[PDB]
């Protein structure tokens, strides 16, 4: 019995749900699903006796993976838990839903990538289909999660004398006026916000520390959306989106001099 | 650092698990050491930071009244990933940098990219398990720059294919990878009660007491409980017999006193915290065995 295949078995074990109901039903040799693999039965062959552990031992495993589920939100998504938290939706409830879709899903040290999809299944929850204001809230969130995780490896670019986009800061063009409950944060989820479009800009100020949510004018915006690709600063100030062809200078220098002093934008040098 | 050395005994101090439920219980300067679970302030590996940024703060704070231990739990080292994979080498070792610790101490526990399967999972003590157990302590001392312990586990269950007893393990463990060990006393006292054939008094002399660096004391569950290590009521005096005769015996650096988190770590425990004041006779009944066999 190498300890590889005794981890790798219950590692299978406690995530599938219908190989763990026939072990706690069933005691006997062969009344547990010989199924197994000769192998794998001859490791829950030692735990003939004592089955009663396994249970536990199991029950202990998706108890942490609920409170994962939260932890994990808590990490990525703050402002969307105390939200939710605020509106009273279990949360359990739909922890068990999450992880088990996920088949018991161990995500370690992966709390982006977990936050990331909790806040996409989360979405599709039909009691959260109702709060479209917390919806708006989650999207936000999934941002600064997807500002984290793109700045993990970020691919490198010099100075290449041209207005860059940085890998520091994204954007996120609200549907609701989200700034209400950012400059408000005891009202997340409990006031009511208009429906109108906010460009709140996710950036970090180091990259060790906590992001920040800002709102950017829809001119900046339209710089920030032009800037997807490197433009060759004359280009950039020609691509207003086929609206305008001329230079507005400190119209538009002075909100390319903001962007850089909040690590959105490289200026050409 | 070439061959990491046992410190020079620094004295006895809490784990400040409680990150809140401590500071205003903290009295007075006898404690001078606090352990730091570097889990709670790790930050994702699906990210670019090491330590979370509001964990940072504290470290600065704390770093410079009182010398802050390391303690790797949830790091997966002894698992069968690659070691520069492990959130130990990209995580952990990094931040017992950061914090400047003497040491660091993980547990003998089963750990591969996955937080909460490690509980549960002891090391199969086997000849084989110690040869590739040893080759990763080794390697993971190297990178920490400083010495490595690992904690004695409490378990109901042995891992399955265990071919010598848990002391012989930890003993060939650190004799073949040069690392030391973290005597977490409670846990050998649960494991004298749950399990079947389990020597106390043959474990405390086939372990290498001269490897010990860190010892930990705490409670446990009451009989008649669903379950046991508890880490919540007064330790226990059985636990305290095992304090008085390990210091009669070696020579740790370091004793620190362990409590439950916030959230139950069970699956049914209660989060009431107004029995501070027993921490304390706790604590200075630590303190007077202490200097009762210092050096
Ligand atoms: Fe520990
Ligand atoms: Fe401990």
């Amino acid at each position: 019995m190498e300890a590889e295949q005794v981890w790798k078995l219950w590692r299978r074990v406690l995530r599938d749900e219908r190989l763990q109901a026939q072990l706690f039903s069933a005691t006997d040799a062969t009344h547990w699903l010989s199924g197994f693999s000769e192998s794998e039965s001859k490791i829950l062959s030692v735990y003939a006796q004592q089955f009663d552990r396994v249970k536990w031992f199991v029950e202990n495993y998706q108890f942490r993976l609920v409170n994962s589920f939260l932890n994990a939100l808590e990490t990525g998504a703050p402002l969307s838990l105390r939200a939710l938290l605020h509106i009273n939706v279990d949360l359990n409830a739909q922890s068990k839903a999450f992880l088990r879709d996920r088949q018991w899903r161990d995500y370690g040290p992966q709390v982006y990538t977990y936050c990331e999809d909790v806040l996409g299944f989360l979405a599709e929850a039909d009691e959260l289909q109702g709060y479209p204001e917390i919806l708006d809230l989650m999207r936000l969130e999934r941002e600064s999660v997807r500002l984290y995780r793109g700045l993990v490896d970020p691919e490198s670019l010099p100075a290449d004398n041209r207005y860059q986009r940085t890998s520091m800061a994204r954007l996120y063009e609200t549907r609701f006026a989200l700034s209400g409950w950012l400059r408000q944060k005891d009202q997340l989820g409990l006031t009511r916000l208009p429906e109108s479009t906010e460009h709140v800009l996710i950036y970090l100020p180091t990259l060790q520390a906590r992001h920040k949510f800002t709102l950017i004018n829809a001119q900046a915006a339209r710089l920030y959306n032009c800037l997807e690709q490197p433009q060759s600063a004359a280009g950039l100030f020609m691509l207003i989106n086929s609206d305008s062809a001329s230079v507005p200078g400190s119209a538009d220098l002075a909100l390319l001099d903001r962007l850089e002093q909040l690590n959105a934008i490289r200026k050409p040098l | 650092m070439p061959d990491f050395v046992k410190p020079a005994p620094i004295g006895v101090g809490i784990q400040y698990n409680p990150e809140i439920l401590d500071w205003f219980p903290f009295e007075d300067i006898q404690v001078d050491i606090l352990e730091i679970l570097l889990d709670n302030i790790m930050a994702p590996m699906d990210g670019p930071q090491i330590i979370k940024p509001s964990a940072q703060a504290m470290i600065e704070r704390l770093g410079q009244k009182f010398t802050l231990l390391a303690h790797s739990n949830y790091g997966c080292d002894f698992g069968f990933s690659a070691l520069e994979e492990t959130a130990a080498v990209q995580r952990h070792v990094p931040l017992a940098k950061m914090l400047n610790s003497p040491w660091v101490a993980n547990h003998c526990f089963y750990g591969d990219q996955s937080w909460l399967d490690i509980w549960s999972s002891p090391i199969q003590f086997s000849a084989a398990e110690v040869a590739r157990c040893a080759d990763r302590a080794q390697s993971l001392q190297t990178l920490y720059g400083m010495p490595l312990a690992h904690e004695n586990a409490a378990y109901y269950l042995e891992c399955p294919g265990a071919e010598m007893r848990e002391a012989e393990f930890l003993a060939r463990l650190v004799q073949r990878s040069g690392t030391f060990l973290h005597l977490d006393l409670h846990n050998i006292y649960t494991n004298h009660l749950n399990l079947k054939g389990f020597d106390l008094k043959d474990y405390m002399d086939t372990l290498p007491l001269d490897k010990v660096i860190s010892v930990h004391l705490a409670g446990g569950s009451w009989h008649g409980g669903l379950y046991h290590d508890w880490h919540d009521a007064c330790v226990p005096e059985p636990v305290w017999d095992l304090y008085e005769d390990l210091l009669s015996r070696a020579q740790p650096s370091a004793v620190i006193l362990e409590y439950q988190g916030q959230a139950h770590h069970a699956q049914t425990r209660i989060m009431d915290a107004s029995d501070e004041s027993m921490i304390v006779r706790d604590v200075q009944r630590a303190q007077a065995i202490w200097s009762r066999y210092n050096r």
